[PDB]
RNA sequence: UAAGUGAUCUAGAAAG
RNA sequence: CAGCUUUACAGAUCAAUGGCGGAGGGAGGUCAACAUCAAGAACUGUGGGCGCCUAUAGAACUUAUAACGAACAUGGUUCUUGCCUUUUACCAGAACCAUCCGGGUGUUGUCUCCAUAGAAACAGGUAAAGCUGUAUUUUUU
């Protein structure tokens, strides 16, 4: 009856995971809408000498 | 609740027009009233029976001594009525 | 939704869903891994028919049945259903041998149970002649289906077999559909179907056997069903297109086919 | 996938596509609890490695406060609290020096 | 003083 | 216990004006035919102002975690994938598309089951239903 227990199992959620290609590990997973095109090259955005890691 | 009272209220802001019993009619801003017409007016004349105007800032009046209240046309649009 | 109201439009048995809640819902812990990729299978099935909404007909109101009954050569009585059943089990019989009879093919002999096999070996040629294809043996597969959900309630209405015994017995073959009968040989993609039946069986029997004992005995066929009939549903048109297309060309057979070069083979 | 690790997509990959997080990971992970030692041991080795201002800033206050005085009691003219504070700057340089 | 929770693809028939 | 509006009532003169008026069904069918249900949040006309404003109005249905379905199949086409190496039959995603199993709403038409009156208000009563009421400074003592 509460409605908040499905944070993570809407159908939105599902169709959110499907397009990131990302499980929520108790759910679905599909194959990837977009290739994952590993083209980043070693950018100065996105590096692990930028990024923190808390 | 008397309507024509509710009607006065609503009138509330807009330049009515005031004759007493005297017969010394005042046009104005209408400022406050209550149950019983005590009505208050801002930036308001004031003409005798005989015609000679004279100018005032703040007139309260009594509804005993009120004869009619002249409000504008638009109020006969809406909505207090129905 | 269901009960929150009362008052409401009629859903039909084939569209309500009491399986779906449970997929839907975070899996009850301490189950089994087959338990859960089950429930995972359930949910993508779900999740894909949520996505790609199929937004129906305007224009058709003309139903098949409609149609048939606005014709003088049909009418119209009321029947008991397993009578109904018997009687699609015949006829459905008289069709599949009739066709292969006309088909010239003598030699391939129907079972009442619609497992079609040769009498003789057949001779390369005779062979050659009867290969049914792809149609015809969909149909007979769906004629068996049909027949052993109807064979299971003409025994539960003879004294053969309890009520439950035959509920129990509708839940294996909706579940077994796969093992049964070949209609997956076929037509592969009934096999998403079956999938769908395993996945539902595996839900629903840990559902239903908690603090009771693994056995045989769990009817509550609904979904399966349910799963069944929706894949029927895709069948009708394709087998529309293909027995009638077979019969079509039975009566009046193809006069000058092209073929087309976009397939690898001819193309250089 | 989960947290970016699991195998991007079941097809293909010929297996399960199923992903045990490891147990060596957390071990990893942990030590700089537990090379904490070595870090220690380096610790260890490299363990062992104005008053003028003042007075201007104490003479300042000095002056402030001689100010908040004269703004009490009796010191619209400038000359009078000017001279007073003058004087104390005077005697506050003498001190130092 | 704090380890060890979960992610589990598949899946057959014809003709050649 | 007052007042006005409506039914149930006599016998009226019956003008006056209203309102119920070319005054005549209802309940329903696993019954039809047609219309119409994905669009600028989106409806339809009517005149007037001159393809667009301003008043009229009407409006049944479907829609905000967006849809006729608290429901879910299958095709076809390309592109990419996968098992694979020939194809069908398939894997799974995408984009367009279709088919199908269904759904309403409205209007008719039918089928079935129950039924049958062509005239009543006014002067006000009798009875019952809807709302209002309970002289000493601003309303009428
Ligand atoms: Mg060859």
């Amino acid at each position: 009856t509460d409605k908040n227990y499905y944070y993570l199992f809407d159908k939105k959620s599902f169709f959110n995971g499907k397009a990131l290609n990302n499980a929520i590990p108790g759910g679905p997973k599909f194959e990837p809408l977009y290739p994952r095109e590993e083209e980043e090259d070693y950018n100065e955005f996105n590096s692990i000498d930028r990024v923190i890691f808390r | 609740n008397g309507i024509p009272v509710k009607l006065l209220n609503e009138a509330q802001g807009h330049i009515v027009s005031l004759e007493l019993t005297t017969g010394a009619t005042y046009r104005g801003k209408l400022v406050e009233s209550e149950d019983s017409m005590n009505v208050q007016l801002r930036d308001v004349i004031a003409t005798e029976p005989q015609g000679a105007v004279t100018h005032m800032d703040q007139i309260f009046v009594r509804g005993s001594q009120i004869k009619f209240i002249v409000v504008p046309d638009l109020l006969k649009n809406a909505p207090l009525f129905k | 939704f269901p009960f929150n109201r009362t008052k409401g439009k009629m859903v039909r048995a084939q569209d309500v869903a009491l399986a779906k809640k449970w997929f839907l819902q975070h899996p009850d812990e301490e189950y089994p891994v087959k338990v859960k990729v089950s429930y995972q299978k359930l949910l993508k099935n779900y999740v894909l028919n949520e996505l790609h909404p199929t937004l129906p007909t305007n224009h058709n109101k003309t139903k098949l049945l409609k149609s048939l009954k606005n014709t003088k050569y049909f009418q119209q009585t009321t029947i008991d259903w397993v009578e109904a059943g018997l009687q699609l089990c015949r006829q459905g019989h008289n069709m599949l041998n009739l066709l292969i009879h006309r088909k010239g093919l003598t030699y391939l002999h129907l079972d009442y149970n619609f497992n079609l096999k040769p009498t003789k070996t057949l001779t390369t040629k005779e062979r050659k002649k009867s290969r049914l294809g792809n149609s015809f043996h969909l149909m007979r597969e769906l004629l068996k289906m049909m027949k052993l959900i109807v064979d299971t309630h003409v025994q539960f209405r003879l004294g053969n077999v309890d009520a439950f015994q035959l509920a129990d017995g509708i839940h294996y073959i909706l579940n077994h559909i796969g093992q049964l009968t070949g209609i997956y040989r076929y037509k592969y993609k009934v096999m998403h179907q079956i999938r769908a039946c395993k996945d539902l069986k595996h839900i629903i029997y840990y559902k239903f056997n908690k603090n009771l004992g693994k056995g045989p005995g769990c009817g509550f066929w609904q979904p399966a069903w349910r799963v069944w009939l929706n894949f029927l549903r895709g069948t009708i048109p394709l087998l529309e297109r293909y027995i009638g297309n077979l019969i079509t060309r039975q009566f009046e057979g193809r006069s000058n086919e092209i073929v087309k070069t976009t397939t690898k083979q001819r193309l250089d | 996938s989960y947290n970016g690790i699991g195998l991007k997509s079941a097809k293909g990959s010929s297996t399960s596509g199923h992903v045990q997080r490891s147990l060596a990971s957390n071990n990893r992970r942990r030590p700089q609890g537990s090379q904490q030692q070595r870090q220690q041991r380096q610790n260890a080795i490299k363990k062992a490695s104005i008053e003028t201002h003042m007075e201007k800033r104490e003479i300042e206050v000095q002056v402030s406060e001689l100010r908040d005085r004269l703004e009490e009691e009796e010191t619209l003219s400038e000359e009078q609290i000017d001279k007073k504070c003058e004087a104390l700057r005077a005697k506050l340089t003498n001190e130092w020096q």
